């Protein structure tokens, strides 16, 4: 131990060397200072695991220095290590190197080498923040700094508007989320006094015997933060957009760092959410919502960047189910294993990319499992994986885990919610595999193949004594429970392979059809919440920035200068130059002045 | 003992810059950088012998150091200087800019240099005395006394691409915005000093004794407005901000006649050190209607900032919406959001430095301030687009940054007093976001919208670049390690705080 300064201290390092690299070292240097880097970030990590299972799990505590002390108000910059932040550090910094590693070979020839290893490493730095911070301020921190380093990296092929435009919407999303995680920490300071996750747990049953509400109130204000942050209902509308950037980009926002934060928000502050079991609802059925609208919208998507991302919602609204049911082992347990196979996914993708040309439709490539076999191999693992095959992916073992939590706790609907998303999950999962594939070992990918089968279902976080223990379900509703997402899923394929393999006459005449064409449009569209917010936010936002241009509050405060001038013109008429009139004004004056006088008296 | 000379050595200052033209034309830059240095080291030596951090509240008056020198013995008017630890940490930042504003005005060697550095250093000295001054007279005198070497900078050295007559416009809007708030804080001042003269018997300006003047409400309510009038035109407080822009844009196009005279915030030091202590009660009554014009100039600013198609005044109405923060934190009662009040100013000043800094650069590189006119400009500079990323990401609110120190303890502090205020003032946070994206956006990314941004220009001198680079680490340390700053103005904070919670 001792050493979480240095898991985040050597991504700062390289962040700050690569930044001021500024492009003049060559691609082997800044290559192998971001990825050594964020490489012996994971070293570290490793021994830092090592260390942690030689003690009894126990949680340990490296508070660095006192970030700000005013009267009762002691936030501390601390750090802390128990088996939910070792398991987000390994996941963040394992995964983090491998698409390093990746991206080293897959940047090659392009402009801004460094500084894409220099946003990736500063990436990784907020992302160690955020699940070492030990109260809420620190986590904070690091959740305002993976949303800028997210701000930085989907907008990094600047000279293209649309991605910096993506790149804005993501970064004033996330703001949005950001001001409600702002608002649960006031909430939580102004009552408890502190904002130490620990502290808080422990301080939270005392005050809040009489009055629940601010306590609800700062719950739902964490779930806003984490649903903006995870892209979930009703700020998941950036995610789709974001994917601009590079395919490392992608792969690191969707499986290591930014939209597993809202994931950890929630298992972290566990406690406070226990106390309020509507909000921990609220969390659940945000989720299965979530998950059905992805996977809803993944099964028109005609790009394998869109069909990825609205998979990672899907997964995250897993993860958020798995949450709201109490099933915290099985959430983090998903989190883990969805970060190997979408990481798997988005590299692949990118290597598909990479060989191909111009970013061609899905519909225009085709039968390509003989052009890049070992691609193709990689794609069918990692959607394999996804779709969650029986005894021989990791998905499949995180998704049995997750519903059995959800009937475990007399969870049905939410239950029946997870069962169509994960027949939809195979249905998209395996039209995009059939569509596009139908009609050179590198070492990232290939421990990505592996970590994406049952090996990496063989990987068991060390949750025992952070989270609680998810209630166990009966051995034959559990067999039962296997047996039925084993042939939903194997049904979900078979059906995918009707349907789209071959000559694609039922799919083209649903998609031809007026109403299969209306909801072809609806679900392209994400449900229609971008069409939402911009005319209920950003149209107004710019009507009142046209109205505002030219400054009205300056003009109304000009108006006595004009009301002067006047005066002014309007009084000089008096002043004509003759003398007649000279007298005559004399001569009202004097009028004026004894009838005031004998008015007065 | 030491005050008196960081008041005078700016003046000796400025007349040695005057005087020594005739050695040489590029001769009174280094007389006042060597002065300005001068005066942050006599600033940094009254910080560590002053043992700020150990100094504990004992009430209103108390001073560190402290100086009186009878003036107008009829009126009872004495140059009558002190310092604590509020005003130690404004004259330390006038000092630094008042340096960074010398540093700025390097390779600009023409005639009357002299001139402009006497204003430069007239300008500083009158904010120092500001910042000092604790009698009433001699504290209105230093208010009023920036404002002629301010407006002859605007009008005569102005920016050389304007009509001529837009910065005698400019230049004159300032002058007569302030001055007459001045008179108004005149007016209020009289009449503080006559009420007291009735209640007692002996003429006095002096702001010790001006305290618990026996007075009803109406008319501490009126003298409270006479000096937030004052105050709120120089914070600014909308809809008094009309002068800030125009002046900003018709600056000199260096940028440091912005740091020395436009960038900093004597206005929220005021209001804290004159309104606050004398009329607490007044001030209580006023709050709501204080922070409701605060939210208001956020979210103003925040739209007019997104608006702009120039640069400066784009940053000129982001400085308009951090204020509106400062002055919601201001009118709350406690001290958590006063230190985060203390710490948004010193942060205000470095990153508005850094960014006025840096336009006045890119401007002298490209010879537009319009944001139409260019575009990016990421691959065109070497040095330029990446730091002024990081000070639109710094007054974005950005933690690791001082503003997000600030601004978060502001709303901490305000949330336990007003809940509803800071609920609207963080989305005002979120309103900040999306003007400096915008402004990054149309300045530095995207595809070059014009021929003068398709050229590769050069980079920035050591000079520019090392002085932005120090505004850089100090923004950086003061968002990781603020607690120096806390323990300096901890205890003015609390003195401030307990008088003004404490007779209400
Ligand atoms: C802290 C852990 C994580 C927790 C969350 C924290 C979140 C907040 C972090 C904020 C950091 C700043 C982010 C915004 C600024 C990013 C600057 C940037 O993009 O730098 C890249 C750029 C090189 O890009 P390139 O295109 O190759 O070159 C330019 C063309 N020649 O670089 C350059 O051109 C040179 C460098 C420009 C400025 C770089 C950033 C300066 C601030 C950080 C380092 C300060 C120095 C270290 C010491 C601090 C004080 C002790
Ligand atoms: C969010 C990221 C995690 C944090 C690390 C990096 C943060 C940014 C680095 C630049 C700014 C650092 C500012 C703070 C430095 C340390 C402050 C300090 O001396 O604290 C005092 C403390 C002594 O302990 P104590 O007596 O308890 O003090 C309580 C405080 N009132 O002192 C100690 O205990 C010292 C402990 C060791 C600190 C080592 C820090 C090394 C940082 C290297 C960073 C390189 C890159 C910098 C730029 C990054 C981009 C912004
Ligand atoms: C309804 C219930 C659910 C509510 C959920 C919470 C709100 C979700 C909001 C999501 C929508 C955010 C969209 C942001 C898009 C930003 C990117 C973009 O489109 O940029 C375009 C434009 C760029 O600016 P410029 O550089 O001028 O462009 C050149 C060419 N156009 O830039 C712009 O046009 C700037 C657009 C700014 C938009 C500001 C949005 C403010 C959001 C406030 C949320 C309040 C939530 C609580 C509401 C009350 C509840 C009781
Ligand atoms: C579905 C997934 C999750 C989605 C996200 C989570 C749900 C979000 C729903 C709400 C939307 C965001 C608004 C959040 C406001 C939270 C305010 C709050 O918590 O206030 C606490 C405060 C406590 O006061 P209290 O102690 O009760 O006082 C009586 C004495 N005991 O309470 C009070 O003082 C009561 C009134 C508080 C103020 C309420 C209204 C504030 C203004 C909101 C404006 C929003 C739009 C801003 C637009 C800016 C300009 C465009
Ligand atoms: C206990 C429950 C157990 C589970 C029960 C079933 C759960 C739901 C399963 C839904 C999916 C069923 C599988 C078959 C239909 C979907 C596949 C299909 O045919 O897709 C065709 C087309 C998209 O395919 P595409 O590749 O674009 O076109 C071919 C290329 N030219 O597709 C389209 O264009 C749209 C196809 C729509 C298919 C029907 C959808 C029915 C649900 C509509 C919900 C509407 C919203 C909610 C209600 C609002 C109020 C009415
Ligand atoms: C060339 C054309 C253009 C230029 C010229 C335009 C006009 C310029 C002049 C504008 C000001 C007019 C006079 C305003 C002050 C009025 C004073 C007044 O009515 O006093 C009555 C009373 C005095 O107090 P009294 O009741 O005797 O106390 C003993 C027991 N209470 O008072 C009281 O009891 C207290 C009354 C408080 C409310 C009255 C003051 C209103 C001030 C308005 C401006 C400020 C508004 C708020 C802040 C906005 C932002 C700065
Ligand atoms: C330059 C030094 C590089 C050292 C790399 C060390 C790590 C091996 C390569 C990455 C493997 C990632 C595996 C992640 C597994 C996460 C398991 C979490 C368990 C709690």
């Amino acid at each position: 131990m001792n050493m979480l300064a240095l898991t985040i201290i050597l991504p700062l390092i390289g962040f700050v060397l690569l930044a001021f690299s500024r492009g003049r070292w060559s691609e082997n240097v800044s290559a192998i200072v971001g990825v050594g880097s964020v490489g012996l970030a994971a070293l570290v990590t490793a021994f830092i695991g090592v260390d942690f299972f030689a003690n009894g799990e126990q949680t340990y505590s490296q508070p660095l220095w006192t970030w700000m002390s005013v009267g009762d108000f002691n936030i501390g910059f601390n750090l802390v290590l128990d088996g939910l932040s070792l398991t987000m550090l390994s996941v963040v910094t394992g995964v983090g190197f491998l698409i390093h590693m990746y991206a080293s070979w897959y940047m090659r020839g392009e402009e801004g080498y460094s500084r894409f290893f220099a946003y990736t490493n500063l990436f990784i730095a907020s992302m160690v923040v955020l699940v070492l911070a030990d109260n809420l301020l620190l986590m904070y921190l690091g959740w305002e700094g993976v949303g800028l380093c997210s701000y930085l990296l989907i907008g990094f092929y600047y000279t293209d508007p649309k991605n910096g435009a993506a790149a804005m919407k993501a970064f004033v999303v996330t703001r949005v989320g950001d001001v409600f995680l702002a608002f649960a920490l006031f909430i939580l300071y102004n009552e408890l006094g502190t904002l130490n996750f620990r502290e808080m747990v422990e301080l939270a049953p005392a005050h809040f015997a009489d009055g629940n509400n601010m306590l609800m109130w700062a719950t739902l204000m964490l779930l806003g933060g984490a649903v903006g942050k995870s892209a979930q209902l009703p700020l998941q509308t950036w995610l789709a957009d974001a994917m601009a950037g590079p395919t490392p980009v992608s792969a690191l926002i969707h499986a290591a760092t930014m939209v597993t934060a809202g994931v950890y928000l929630i298992a972290r502050t566990h406690g406070l959410f226990l106390m309020t079991p509507e909000v921990l609802h609220l969390v659940g059925i945000v989720g299965a919502v979530t998950l059905l609208l992805a996977g809803f919208a993944a099964l028109v998507q005609t790009d394998i960047k869109r069909v990825l991302a609205y998979s990672t919602m899907s997964q995250i609204g897993y993860m958020f189910l798995a949450l709201g049911v109490q099933a915290w082992d099985a959430a983090i347990f998903h989190l883990m294993t969805h970060a190997f196979f979408k990481a798997l996914l988005f590299l692949a993708s990118g290597s598909v990319i990479l060989a191909c040309h111009h970013e061609q439709n899905i519909f225009k490539m085709g039968g390509l499992r003989k052009s890049i076999p070992l691609v193709y191999l990689c794609f069918l693992v990692g959607g394999a994986a996804l779709s969650a095959l029986p005894l021989v992916t990791a998905g499949f073992f995180s998704k049995d885990e997750i519903l059995a939590g959800a009937m475990a706790n007399g969870h049905i609907n939410l239950m029946v919610a997870g069962l169509v998303g994960a027949f939809m999950t195979s249905l998209y999962t395996f039209r995009m595999i059939f569509i596009v594939f139908h009609g050179t070992h590198s070492l990232p990918l290939i421990v990505l193949l592996i970590l994406s089968t049952f090996v990496g279902a063989l990987i068991v976080p060390p949750l025992q004594g952070v989270l609680p223990q998810t209630t166990e379900l009966a051995h034959g509703s559990m067999l039962t429970l296997e047996i039925t997402s084993g042939v939903v899923a194997v049904v979900g394929i078979l059906l995918a392979a009707w349907l789209w393999l071959g000559k694609r006459t039922l799919v083209t005449s649903i998609a031809n059809s007026a109403p299969g064409r209306l909801l072809s449009t609806w679900w392209y569209n994400a449900w229609g919440f971008d069409w939402l917010y911009d005319k209920v936010f950003v149209k107004p936002f710019l009507g009142i920035a046209w109205l505002l241009k030219r400054d009205p509050l300056n003009s109304m405060m000009n108006i006595p200068a004009v009301l002067s001038r006047f005066a002014g013109k309007g009084l000089l008429l008096s002043e004509n130059g003759y003398l007649r009139w000279y007298v005559a004004s004399m001569s009202i004056g004097a009028v004026v002045v004894l009838a005031l006088l004998m008015v007065l008296r | 003992m030491l005050l008196p000379w960081l008041i005078l050595i700016p003046f000796i200052g400025g007349f040695l810059c005057w005087q020594t033209e005739r050695f040489g034309v590029k001769v009174p830059r280094w007389i006042a950088l060597i002065t300005m240095g001068l005066t942050l080291a006599l600033s940094l030596q009254l910080w560590l012998q002053g043992g700020y951090s150990l100094t504990q509240s004992a009430g209103i008056p108390q001073w560190q150091s402290e100086f009186d020198m009878p003036w107008i013995p009829r009126f009872g008017i004495s140059i009558h200087l002190a310092i604590d630890g509020l005003s130690l940490l404004m004259v330390v930042l006038t000092g630094l800019l008042g340096v960074l504003a010398v540093l700025c005005s390097w390779k600009e060697i023409e005639k009357y240099q002299g001139f402009f550095h006497l204003n430069l250093m007239w300008i500083l000295g009158g904010v120092i005395g500001v910042f000092l001054a604790i009698d009433m007279f001699l504290f209105f005198f230093f208010w009023e006394m920036m404002l002629v070497p301010m407006y002859f900078l605007i009008a005569l050295w102005g920016h050389k691409a304007s009509d001529g007559k837009t910065r005698i416009t400019a230049a004159t809007k300032f002058f007569i915005y302030t001055q007459a708030s001045g008179l108004v804080m005149l007016i209020a001042i009289l009449a503080l000093v006559f009420v007291h003269y009735n209640a007692t018997g002996v003429w006095t300006f002096n702001y010790e004794e001006l305290l618990n003047t026996p007075m009803s409400s109406g008319v501490e309510y009126l003298l409270m407005l006479g000096f937030f009038i004052a105050f709120a035109v120089k914070m600014p407080v909308v809809p008094l901000h009309g002068w800030l822009p125009d002046a900003h844009s018709q600056a000199p196009t260096a940028g440091s006649v912005d740091l020395a005279g436009i960038l900093l915030k004597t206005a929220a030091y005021g209001l804290l050190r004159f309104s606050l202590p004398l009329f607490p009660n007044a001030s209580a009554e006023f709050a709501p209607i204080a922070m409701w014009l605060g939210v208001i100039g956020i979210f103003y600013g925040a739209w007019m900032a997104f608006a702009q198609t120039d640069i400066k005044r784009l940053i000129a109405y982001t400085s308009v919406s951090h204020m509106g923060f400062v002055l919601i934190a201001i009118y709350t009662g406690s001290q958590l959001a006063y230190q985060g009040a203390v710490i948004q100013m010193i942060a205000h000043g470095l990153s508005a430095a850094g960014l006025f800094i840096l336009c006045g650069q890119l401007y002298e590189r490209i010879h537009t301030r319009d944001m139409r006119m260019m575009g990016g400009l990421w691959s065109k500079m070497k040095w330029l687009p990446a730091l002024s990323l990081f000070f639109a990401v710094a007054t974005l609110g950005m933690p690791g940054t001082g503003n997000f120190v600030g601004e978060f303890m502001i709303l901490f502090g305000s949330f336990q007093v007003v809940p509803v205020i800071t609920v609207i003032s963080t989305f005002g946070l979120v309103f900040a976001s999306v003007y400096s994206l915008a402004m990054l956006h149309r300045a530095y990314f995207g595809k070059a919208k014009s021929q003068i941004a398709s050229q590769e220009l050069p980079g920035m001198s050591l000079r520019e670049l090392f002085m932005i680079l120090l505004l850089v680490v100090l923004l950086v340390l003061l968002g990781f390690y603020p607690q120096p700053i806390l323990d300096t103005s901890h205890s003015a904070i609390g003195n401030i705080q307990q008088w003004f919670v404490n007779s209400v």
